[PDB]
């Protein structure tokens, strides 16, 4: 377990930061006071049920982002957290093959 | 090194 | 009892999901006996919704329709067949899981 | 997107557990080194990271506008619209069906004319 | 003295399994080749002989003051599942690459 | 505690049908071989090959001299009355496919000379077939050739 | 040239035609498919709850772990056990 | 049972950082204290929720993915059938461009 | 989710690629063409026009002769892995396999009675 | 324990904690046909220290011959007279966590003439069953050229050089 050795110890920082990884970040969204069952019992409103399927819903179909851009759940984001060229890299929601 | 291969030997 | 049938019969079938006991079996000369297909053929009952509803290892069901083709017992006595199918199983699984992954991070961090 | 939030919250874990057994087991001795005050940084900087992408990925995850209600009502209406589809597209393979009999029984006898001549 | 009369008589086993081996393989791809206008004759008089002879061979060389063969013992020394190019020709073509299997099976 | 991926849709397979489509299918392949297709499957092939044979003897220039052909649900019977009967065939789509000559049996068979047998040696009937069949294969202007 | 022109056309047709009864196919069996979906999460988390539905994130060549009941499972399994 | 599933998601990961923090407090002030066996149980039951609410953003997952998946199902349909359709438009065409050239030309 | 109600949700089966064969050190293979335009030709090669070469007599003696070839050619290549010291030994353990019984007389009579 | 040689013995947990120097250990698991009560390895673990005490108490002991790191470790049985007195018994030879006795370079071959001899002697009487004999008929199983034919030959290679084959 002394490991320490200068190799050692390099090959562990390459690691971890691989799986791990201007704001380029995603847009911050606040408080969900009204959720669609038990916060407002609006349960089967068509208003709801029509802006999922095709209107741009910030945590219901997607992540907003910065910058604009609009990944769907099925899309990957690219963003940049920190100021450095290492790029943090969202995979997909659905994954559907 | 050689440990039994389930998948084959890279 | 029939609680008793029920859940040997589901050890059995999820045993079944093994090459390596497939290969016993086969060995063992338990498939060449007529009494052995036809329990097979019985054992085709857990292809049935409430019946595959208990099933933990669900690679069984499949492999199982492969026995009932009559040339898949008269094989499989090798040793080699085997090996061949437990890593096509191990490699289809691994590599689908692994890839995904692999290729969502790869291409995520080559477009950036 | 879920299984990277699962696979986030659970390096932020190992980062908790990483980060105090390397900042115990490791430090300069006393007085009543700098390669563990690298190292702290370098700890603090990557959980503040993990948490901000925690936090984007869960901006992101799903607003608690689904899970029921909207669930059985969007899967309800994919139901009928999947059968009222189906029945269209059978309609329009039986009329392609129809055009493809007529144009094969046309040359049938076009061929058969060219061979009697 | 000992162990190279020992490795004779191996090398004499060797020459004795190698001989039937080839015989059987002509017997069964004749067998193949001919199918028809084979006759009852024939398939006896190289069955027998085959069998008879390289049989007789064996046994006899195995009892002819050759050193005692339940003495020797073979334990498998190294295993590597690199490819090898040599035992694939040594062994003509069969057990190529000397994995874990093969010596349980063998 | 974390699940991995919640299956996505390996659990509506085995619920929907039973016929497991993931892994290799190899095993299959390399195993069980396949099962012949039943006479009703062959005429339906046959009545389509009759239609492809009509279209690819309309399309190219049929010998006027004689040309008997008839479609016997597989094969166009190419035989003069009583010098030749060849049998091509295709084996595919109409652009490119070759032809396959199949039958090259000898017509000319007189009772006066040759009596009990045919004309000449089968073997050489067979390498006439094979030569006209490798000289067809070029997909040149067949049905004049 | 007509005629070729209407082989072709009838190509066309036949392939379109062959998906859209693949398309039915796949209606035919999807009808009978529907069912509850409370039923196929708890049938996912019953296949997913091990490392059968996903491959672990760390399952390198050399793992107990197994597509299989293993053999200790299996010695202590029904199966064989009653049978005894 | 206000249950906002991204609210209470982000609250979550604040207080698993923030116990992180009196964890560390713990471990500053008294280490010998009761606190630290509650506080190494006290995130523990935090590490639970956050796994608990998102996979019941997975019966979500589930059923919200499973809802994109029967829309695309849907999509691809009706994609084929406008396929179709334009197909059989385009044959009819050619079927009726093909006709004039023949009697045109007659 | 206090109380979900399930639907009749309908799923169509997700069969996109297949992976016909999976090669080792990954390497995935897409074999499945999904065609059928040609499939039908190739239906057609199947159609007749008229398991081993023939194999219908003689199967059973062709099959026992094939295995004892194929025993005697592991020993075969057993020994030639023992004729020189690749990846194998020969260490004479001094043992003495002691049978405990009158088995040679009783064995040698009834193999030559049969 | 009907036959050693056709016996093998194994256990999961070992399989990952395994290592030059537990291999002893796992062949000592107990319970494994192979290993003995009567060895002193035993007579050590239940007493203490391992050290030069095979080389004091003379005995059964057994110890380890060949290793390999990953796999392959061999193991000798020796029955020592005196110190500077080896006689080896037995070797049992560990591939893949998997424990076999080795085979005599003997048994084996005599085990592997005899299948083969076998399957040759059931093929050969079923071959003796089928065959059917008359002296008028000959042999047969339970179950040319018109000489015209070098003219037609002739004409073969002239339309061969009148109609080239164009594959």
């Amino acid at each position: 377990l002394s490991r320490n050795e200068i190799i050692q110890s390099y090959l562990s920082r390459q690691s971890s930061l691989l799986s791990s990884s201007a704001r380029q970040l995603h847009v911050l969204v606040p408080q969900s006071p009204p959720t669609d069952l038990p916060g407002l019992t609006r349960e089967v409103t068509q208003d709801d049920l029509d802006r999922i399927q095709a209107s741009q819903w910030p945590g219901v179909n997607g992540c907003q982002d910065t910058q604009g851009n609009w990944y769907d759940w099925t899309q990957c984001i690219s963003l940049d957290p920190h100021g450095d060229d290492g790029r943090l890299n969202i995979l997909p929601y659905v994954c559907l093959d | 090194s050689y440990s039994p291969t389930s998948p084959s030997y890279s | 009892g029939n609680r008793l049938r029920f859940q040997l019969e589901l050890e059995f079938v999820q045993c079944l999901a093994n090459p390596n006991y497939l290969n016993f079996l086969a060995q063992r000369g338990y498939f060449k006996d007529k009494a052995f297909v036809n329990y097979l053929k019985y054992l085709l009952y857990w292809k049935d919704p409430e019946y595959a509803k208990y099933l933990k290892y669900p690679q069984c069901l499949h492999m199982l329709e492969l026995l009932q083709y009559e040339h898949f017992r008269k094989e499989l006595v090798n040793a080699q067949c085997a090996k061949f199918i437990d890593e096509q199983q191990i490699l289809h699984w691994q590599h689908y899981s692994r890839k995904r992954m692999r290729l969502q991070q790869a291409l995520a961090e080559q477009q950036q | 997107r879920l299984t990277q939030l699962q696979d986030a919250v659970n390096s932020l874990a190992d980062q908790f557990c990483n980060a105090i057994g390397v900042l115990q087991q490791c430090g300069p001795p006393a007085s009543f080194a700098n390669p563990t005050e690298e190292y702290a940084q370098l700890f603090a900087a990557l959980i503040a990271r993990t948490a901000k992408d925690i936090d984007v990925l869960i901006d992101s995850l799903p607003s608690e506008e689904s899970t029921a209600a909207l669930q059985a009502a969007s899967l309800y209406k994919l139901e009928e619209e999947n059968h009222e589809a189906a029945t269209c597209l059978e309609d329009v393979v039986y009329r392609g069906d129809m055009l493809l009999e007529k144009i094969q029984s046309a040359l049938a006898d076009i061929a058969q004319s060219q061979l009697k001549t | 003295r000992e162990e190279k009369q020992l490795e004779a008589s191996l090398d004499a086993l060797l020459s004795q399994v190698a001989d039937l081996k080839n015989s059987l393989g002509s017997f069964i791809c004749k067998l193949e080749n001919e199918y028809g206008r084979l006759t009852w004759p024939s398939v006896l008089d190289s069955f027998a002989l085959l069998s008879g002879q390289l049989n007789t061979l064996n046994k006899v060389l195995k009892h002819e003051k050759t050193p005692l063969f339940r003495n020797q013992v073979i334990i498998p020394l190294v295993l590597s599942p690199d490819r090898d190019e040599d035992l694939m020709r040594q062994t003509e073509g069969r057990v190529p690459v000397f994995s874990h299997e093969v010596v349980p099976d063998h | 505690a974390r699940l991995p991926s919640f299956a996505i849709p390996y659990a509506i397979d085995v619920l929907t049908t039973g016929s497991y489509p993931r892994l290799p299918t190899c095993i299959r392949d390399k195993i069980i071989p396949p099962d012949p297709i039943t006479k009703i499957e062959k005429q339906a092939t046959l009545h389509q090959l009759n239609q492809i044979l009509r279209h690819r003897l309309v399309t190219t220039d049929l010998p006027p001299q004689l040309a008997n052909l008839t479609v016997a649900n597989g094969r166009v019977k190419f035989r003069v009355e009583g010098e030749f009967e060849a049998t091509l065939t295709v084996m595919g789509d109409d652009p490119d496919v070759p032809w396959r000559l199949l039958k090259l049996e000898i017509l000319v068979e007189d009772k006066e000379t040759g009596d009990g047998r045919a004309l000449v040696h089968s073997m050489q009937i067979s390498f006439i077939h094979q030569l006209v069949q490798s000289r067809l294969f070029a997909d040149e202007k067949p049905l004049q050739d | 040239q007509l005629q070729k022109q209407l082989k072709e056309a009838e190509q066309i047709l036949a392939t379109a035609v062959y998906q859209a009864k693949e398309k039915l196919k796949s209606i035919e069996k999807a009808r009978k498919g529907a069912i509850s979906s409370e039923e196929i999460i708890k049938y996912a988390h019953r296949i997913s709850a091990s490392n059968a539905v996903c491959a672990p994130l760390t399952w390198v060549p050399g793992d107990p772990r197994r597509p299989y009941p293993t053999d200790l499972e299996m010695r202590s399994g029904l199966l064989g056990q009653m049978n005894n | 049972m206000q249950f906002d599933h991204k609210k209470e998601l982000r609250k979550l990961n604040m207080s698993i950082l923030i116990n992180f923090l009196d964890l560390l407090d713990i471990l500053i002030r008294s280490p010998g204290s009761i606190k630290r066996e509650e506080k190494l149980e006290d995130l523990k039951l935090l590490f639970v929720h956050v796994h608990h609410l998102i996979n019941e953003y997975r019966p979500h997952q589930a059923r919200e993915t499973l809802r994109v998946m029967m829309e695309v199902q849907k999509r691809q349909r009706l994609e084929t059938a406008e396929r179709f359709q334009k197909h059989l438009e385009r044959v009819i065409e050619m079927i009726q461009n093909c006709l004039a050239s023949l009697p045109d030309d007659l | 989710m206090s109380g979900v109600r399930a639907v009749r949700i309908s799923i169509e089966s997700a069969c996109e690629k297949q992976v016909h064969e999976v090669g080792l050190d990954g390497t995935e293979t897409y074999l499945p063409p999904l065609s059928m335009s040609q499939n039908l030709a190739r239906l057609a090669q199947r159609i007749d026009f008229s398991f081993q070469p023939s194999l219908w007599p003689w199967d059973s003696v062709r099959n026992n002769l094939r295995s004892a070839l194929t025993e005697m050619c592991v020993l075969y290549d057993v020994l030639s892995i023992v004729r020189d010291k690749k990846f194998m030994t020969l260490d004479p353990v001094s043992q003495d396999a002691l049978p405990p019984k009158q088995n040679p007389q009783t064995l040698q009579l009834i193999s030559k009675k049969k | 324990r009907d036959n050693l040689l056709g016996i093998s013995w194994v256990d999961s947990s070992w399989i990952p904690i395994l290592n030059s120097g537990s291999v002893l250990d796992y062949f000592s698991e107990r319970s494994n046909p192979f290993y003995d009560r009567t060895c002193n390895n035993e007579v050590v673990k239940m007493q203490r220290l391992t050290l030069e005490h095979l080389n004091q108490m003379v005995g059964i002991e057994y110890i380890l011959l060949h290793a390999q790191e990953p796999i392959l470790f061999i193991i000798r049985k020796q029955q020592r007279q005196s110190p500077a007195q080896v006689i080896p018994l037995a070797d049992y030879y560990i591939i893949a966590g998997v424990i076999y006795q080795a085979p005599d370079l003997g048994s084996v071959i005599n085990s592997r003439v005899l299948t083969a001899v076998h399957g040759i002697q059931s093929a050969f009487d079923e071959a003796m069953s089928y065959c059917r004999y008359h002296p008028s008929k000959g042999y047969w199983w339970h179950f040319s050229s018109i000489f015209q034919r070098q003219r037609v030959d002739a004409l073969l290679l002239d339309l061969r050089q009148k109609f080239p084959p164009k594959f």
